[PDB]
């Protein structure tokens, strides 16, 4: 979130970098497949 | 409005349009009154940026 919105935490990437402490890991998403294409926002724009 | 300043000194060059520039103003003057912590002064913040 903006971080100017109550209770924003930083989106689930920074927390993988952040674990795995360098720069370069090896994410794996998940079962792309099914992702959630709603009105409310879609996610697979953010993918791209 | 040391913040600003990065704003203000761009805006000698590139000119402001009027409108704009009385958008700003008022904006301008508006932002030093606000309180620090509250989160509409961060939220206006975030929209003058």
């Amino acid at each position: 979130h903006r971080r100017t919105y109550v209770g924003a935490m930083p989106g689930k990437i920074i927390q993988c970098l952040k674990k795995t402490k360098t720069e370069n890991p090896l994410i794996l998403i998940d079962e792309v497949d099914k992702i959630g294409r709603g009105y409310q926002g879609d996610p697979s724009s953010a993918l791209l | 409005d040391a913040i600003e300043e990065k704003f203000r000194e761009r805006l000698k060059e590139l000119v402001v349009p009027k409108h704009v520039m009385d958008v700003v103003d008022e904006e301008l003057s508006k932002l030093g009154l606000l309180d620090n912590h509250s989160s509409e002064f961060n939220v206006t913040r975030n929209y003058l940026d």
